[PDB]
């Protein structure tokens, strides 16, 4: 009989690097600026109603 | 197998044959436990039970 490659149980070729399906990034990172901020609460001054 | 031919005689074929194995794995690990004070102890008095 022939020699054939089914009697050396051939492994597979793990090639290198990853596939994948693409993420949606911030919007708001985007959308509005990042002020620059120290730790802790902010706090902001609004008006509620005119004179 | 090697095969004797005559001058002329047809020449027939004798092929190598092979099989596969595969090997397993196996992780093994020492892990010894002492107190700083057994560190201190052995680096100042150079007795080597750590290298021991």
């Amino acid at each position: 009989a022939v020699l054939k490659t089914s009697s050396f149980q051939l492994p597979r070729h793990l090639v290198p690097g990853v596939w994948q399906k693409a993420q949606g990034q911030s919007v708001l990172a985007r959308l509005s600026n990042a002020e620059p901020q120290e730790f802790g609460e902010q706090q902001y001054m609004t008006l509620t109603a005119p004179p | 197998r090697g095969e004797v031919v005559g001058e002329s005689a047809e020449k027939s074929e004798s092929t190598a044959t092979f099989a596969p194995v595969t090997s397993l794995v196996r992780k093994v690990q020492v892990t010894q436990r002492f107190s700083q004070e057994v560190k201190w102890a052995d680096e100042s008095r150079q007795l080597g039970v750590l290298q021991t």
